[PDB]
C-alpha cells in the first residue's frame, strides 16, 4: 500500500526544523520508511502494537521520535541503534499502554516531552525511574497531572537544564525532590496549582528561569533569598492572580526576564520601578491605576508592555527613558499623549488601539525608529496626520 | 501510466517501475516519458517498442538484468544517453552496455572490484567515447587503469568508497578534462596531488574523506578555476591561513566539520557567496563578514554564535541567513535595511523576541521566516498582518 515515493511525497517538516515523517491513522510501519535513510524525526500517531525492525538502522539522520498513543515495541538491534543514535523523544499516552517502557532503555536522550495522562500513582512507576540511565536528558517536558513529583526527577537532578510542568490543576507536592536539583536552569511549573511559592521552587540555587504560570500565586515574600540565584535573569510570573510586588525583588540584581501581566495588581509599586537592570517588564492587561515617577530609574528598560490597563495618568518619568524599544499602551485609560516622546531614539513598537485620544499631535513624526504598520493606529487617525507625518513612518 | 508520471530534479518526466514481474509494453507505448527507472525487475527483454520513447533520454537500472533486442539497442545506441547501473553481483551488469555509444553519464554503483573481475568486466568502457560523467560507488581499493585510459574526454569522476582509501598514485595527469571531482565517503585523511596537478577542476568536493588537516590548500591558487571547494563532513578543525589566497571560490561548504575560529584571511575572498559552516565549533562571527558582499546564504545552523555583529548586515545580499539552533540572545534590527532575505530561519535560538524590523525585508514571508510561535506573536499584530499576508498574497 505505502510505495517509497508515496513516503517521500509525504515528507514535511515538524515544529523542531527536523524531516518528520507524520504517519497517522495506520496499522503499522510500512517497511519502505527505512529507504528514506535522510529522514530525521517520525510522528507516529495512533499506530498500535508496532514492531519496530532492525532496518532502522539505515535511518543514520534519524534523532527524534514523536509517539502519539502507539503501543510500539522494538527489536533488540533496532534497540541498540537507537540507544547510540537518538536524542529527543516526545510520547503522549492517553492510555497507559501507549506509553512503551523500552524507550527508557536509551542512553543518548537529551529532549524529552513526556505529554499524557498519568495517574496519581506517580512513585510507583519504575519506567519513570528509568530516567537515570539517560546520561545526557536536559529537557523534561511533563503535560500531565504531575501531583507528587517523582523521584524520577531526583535521579536526573544534575544532567537536567529544562524542566517543565502542565499539571493541569493538581496540587504539586513533595517538595524535597524539587530541593535536590542542583544544576537545573530552567524551572517551567505552568498551572501546577501553586496556592503560593513553594519553598522547593525557592531551594533552587542554579535556576535562570522560573515560570509559574496559572499558579495562583498569592505573594513573593521570601525574596531574601533569591540573592542566591545570581544566575536567574527571567522571571515568569503572568496570568496570574498577584496584587503588589514588594521591594524584596531589589534582591535580584541579575534579572532581566520580568512577566506580571494579566494580575491582580492595582497600583504599580515605585520600589519595583528602584530595580534598574530589569529589561524586560512585562505588565499588560492588568489593574494599574497609575505610575509612579520613580520609574526614572528603569533606563535600560527595552520593554515595558502597559497596554489593556486601567492607567489613566502617565508620568512624563517614563519618557526619560531612551532605551525602551518596544511599548505598548493599547486599549488604556489615557487621555491625551505626551509631546515629549522624541527622546525615545529606539522605539520600534507603539501600539495605542482602543485608547480614547482628542487630537494625534504632530509629535509622533518626531519618532525616529517608529514605523508605518510598527505604529498600530486606526485608519481614521491615520487620515488625522499630516502628509509629511504620515510619509515619515509610511515610506519605509 | 499517465498518472503514474512524476518529475525528477532535472524536471523531466519519470516513471518508477519497482517489483514488476516485466516490463509493460503500454510504458513502452509513452511518447512523452524521459526517465524511466528499472528498479528490481527479474531478467525482462527490452521490446523494440522503444522507437515510440523518443524522449526517452535516462535509462535507470537498479539491480535489473536486462536482455534486449537488436533493434532497441541500435535505438538505444542513437537516442539513449545517460545510464545509471546499480548491481549486487557483477554478472548483473549488461554486457550490451558497452555497444552504446551516445551514452555521456555512467553511474556504476556497487563493487566493480572482484578477483578476476577488478576492472575487467568495465574493461569494455573503452567503447565508450562520449563518457563525461562517471559515477562509481564501488568500493574501489585501487583507482582503475581503465579510467585512467578513458579520463582523456571524462568530466566528472564520483567516487564513493563507503571507507576504503584510494592509492591515487597521482595518475589523474593522464585525466585532463574533468570539471568537476566528488570523492566522496574515501576516508583518505589527507588531500592527494592528483587534484593538484590537474588544472580543469572547477567544482572539487572531498566529502566524508576524514580531512583532518587541510593545510595543502596554499598549492591550490595553481587552480585558477576552482568555485566550490566542499570540504565538508571531514575532520577539518582550522582553517590554515592560505585560503585567503583562493579568490577564486564562489561556495565554500565546511559544514559538519570541526572548525572552532574563522582566520580571517579566509574572510578575504570577495567571490565567497555560500558560505555554510553550519554544525561546527564556531563562537563567534568576525566583523569582516561585511567585506563579503557577495554572499548569499550565510548558513551558521548549530554553532556557538551568540551575538551577530552588526557587520553581519553590512552584506545586503543576504538571501537564506540560516541562524537555526544557534545560541543567538537577540537578532538586532539592521536586518531591516536586508532587502534580498527570502527565507530566515530563528527557530531553536536563544532568541527573546524578535525585532519588528524584520518585518521590512519585502520578500520574506511566513515559510521563509520559519520561527517559534510564541516568537511570531511578539511581532506587532499590524507586522503580523503584513507577514500573514505575505504567507496569503
Amino acid at each position: 500500500e505505502w510505495t517509497p515515493d508515496k513516503l517521500r511525497q509525504k515528507l514535511q517538516t515538524n515544529a523542531h526544523n527536523r524531516l518528520e515523517l507524520p504517519l497517522i491513522m495506520l496499522s503499522g510501519l510500512p517497511d519502505t520508511v527505512f529507504e528514506i535513510t535522510e529522514l530525521q524525526s517520525l510522528k507516529l500517531e495512533i499506530i498500535k502494537n508496532v514492531m519496530i525492525p532492525a532496518t532502522i538502522a539505515q535511518l543514520d539522520n534519524l534523532q527524534e521520535l514523536c509517539l502519539h498513543q502507539c503501543s510500539v515495541k522494538i527489536h533488540s538491534a533496532a534497540l541498540s541503534f537507537l540507544k547510540e543514535n537518538l536524542k529527543v523523544l516526545s510520547v503522549k499516552f492517553d492510555d497507559m499502554r501507549e506509553l512503551p517502557p523500552w524507550m527508557y532503555g536509551l542512553r543518548n536522550l537529551e529532549e524529552l516531552y513526556l505529554v499524557g495522562s498519568l495517574s496519581h500513582d506517580i512513585s510507583k512507576n519504575v519506567t519513570l525511574e528509568s530516567l537515570r540511565d539517560l546520561k545526557s536528558l536536559k529537557i523534561l517536558s511533563i503535560k500531565s497531572n504531575v501531583s507528587k513529583i517523582p523521584q524520577a526527577v531526583v535521579d536526573v537532578s544534575s544532567h537536567l537544564q529544562k524542566m517543565c510542568v502542565h499539571n493541569d490543576g493538581t496540587k504539586l507536592v513533595m517538595l524535597n525532590n524539587l530541593k535536590k536539583m542542583t544544576n537545573l536552569t530552567e524551572l517551567e511549573l505552568v498551572h501546577c496549582d501553586l496556592e503560593r511559592i513553594p519553598h522547593a521552587v525557592f531551594s533552587l540555587l542554579s535556576l535562570q528561569e522560573l515560570d509559574l504560570k496559572e499558579n495562583n500565586l498569592k505573594s513573593i515574600e521570601e525574596i531574601v533569598s533569591f540573592q542566591h540565584l545570581r544566575k536567574l535573569t527571567v522571571l515568569k510570573l503572568w496570568y496570574n492572580s498577584i496584587a503588589y510586588i514588594p521591594e524584596h525583588i531589589k534582591k535580584l540584581t541579575s534579572l532581566e526576564r520580568l512577566f506580571f501581566s494579566h494580575n491582580k495588581v492595582e497600583v504599580l509599586p515605585s520600589h519595583l520601578f528602584l530595580c534598574n537592570k530589569i529589561r524586560y517588564l512585562d505588565l499588560s492587561y492588568n489593574d494599574i491605576r497609575f505610575i509612579p515617577p520613580e520609574i526614572g530609574v528603569l533606563q535600560s528598560l527595552q520593554y515595558f508592555s502597559i497596554t489593556c490597563n486601567k492607567v489613566e495618568s502617565l508620568p512624563d518619568e517614563l519618557y526619560f527613558c531612551k532605551k525602551l524599544k518596544t511599548l505598548k499602551i493599547g486599549k488604556n485609560s489615557l487621555s491625551v499623549l505626551s509631546p515629549k516622546i522624541g527622546n525615545l531614539l529606539f522605539l520600534s513598537y507603539l501600539d495605542i488601539k482602543g485608547n480614547h485620544f482628542e487630537v494625534l499631535p504632530p509629535e509622533l513624526g518626531d519618532c525616529r525608529a517608529l514605523k508605518r504598520a510598527g505604529l498600530v493606529v486606526e485608519d481614521a487617525l491615520f487620515e488625522t496626520l499630516p502628509s509629511d507625518v504620515r510619509e515619515q513612518m509610511k515610506a519605509d | 501510466l499517465r498518472q503514474r508520471l512524476t518529475k525528477n530534479a532535472q524536471d523531466k518526466l519519470e516513471l518508477h517501475l519497482f517489483m514488476l514481474s516485466g516490463i509493460p509494453d503500454t510504458v513502452f507505448d509513452l511518447v512523452e516519458l524521459e526517465v524511466l527507472k528499472l528498479e528490481l525487475i527479474p531478467d525482462v527483454t527490452i521490446p523494440p517498442s522503444i522507437a515510440q520513447l523518443t524522449g526517452l533520454k535516462e535509462l535507470w537500472l537498479y539491480h535489473t538484468a536486462a536482455k534486449i533486442e537488436a533493434p532497441a539497442l541500435a535505438f538505444l545506441r542513437e537516442n539513449l544517453r545517460a545510464l545509471h547501473i546499480k548491481f549486487t553481483d557483477i554478472k548483473e551488469i549488461p554486457l550490451w552496455i558497452y555497444s552504446l555509444k551516445t551514452l555521456e553519464e555512467l553511474h556504476l554503483t556497487g563493487n566493480l572490484s572482484a578477483e578476476n573481475n577488478r576492472y575487467i568486466v568495465i574493461d569494455g568502457l573503452r567503447e565508450l567515447k562520449r563518457l563525461k560523467v562517471l559515477r562509481l560507488k564501488s568500493n574501489l581499493s585501487k583507482l582503475p587503469q581503465v579510467v585512467t585510459d578513458v579520463g582523456v574526454h571524462l568530466q566528472k569522476l564520483s567516487i564513493n568508497n563507503e571507507g576504503t582509501k584510494l592509492i591515487v598514485l597521482n595518475s589523474l595527469k593522464k585525466m585532463v578534462n574533468l570539471t568537476e571531482l566528488e570523492l566522496i565517503r574515501c576516508d583518505l585523511e589527507r588531500i592527494p596531488h592528483s587534484i593538484f596537478s590537474l588544472h580543469n577542476l572547477q567544482e572539487i568536493d572531498l566529502k566524508d574523506n576524514n580531512l583532518k588537516t587541510i593545510e595543502e590548500i596554499i598549492s591550490f591558487q595553481h587552480l585558477h578555476r576552482l568555485t566550490c571547494l566542499k570540504l565538508w563532513y571531514n575532520h577539518i578543525a582550522y582553517i590554515p591561513i592560505q585560503i585567503g589566497n583562493l579568490t577564486n571560490l564562489e561556495r565554500l561548504y565546511l559544514n559538519r566539520n570541526k572548525i572552532e575560529k574563522i582566520p580571517t584571511q579566509l574572510f578575504y575572498c570577495r567571490k565567497l557567496r555560500y558560505l555554510d559552516l553550519s554544525h561546527n565549533n564556531l563562537t563567534f562571527l568576525p566583523a569582516d563578514i561585511g567585506l563579503l558582499q557577495n554572499l548569499q546564504n550565510l548558513a551558521v545552523t548549530a554553532n556557538r554564535i551568540e551575538a551577530l555583529p552588526p557587520e553581519l548586515f553590512q552584506c545586503r545580499k543576504l538571501r537564506a541567513l540560516h541562524l537555526g539552533n544557534n545560541v543567538l540572545q537577540s537578532l538586532p534590527s539592521r536586518v531591516g535595511e536586508l532587502t534580498n532575505l527570502t527565507q530566515i530561519e530563528l527557530r531553536g535560538n536563544r532568541l527573546e523576541c524578535l525585532p519588528v524590523e524584520l518585518g521590512e525585508c519585502p520578500l520574506l514571508k511566513r515559510s521563509g521566516l520559519v520561527v517559534e510561535e510564541d516568537l511570531f506573536s511578539t511581532l506587532p499584530p499590524e507586522v503580523k498582518e503584513r507577514l500573514w499576508r505575505a504567507d496569503k498574497e
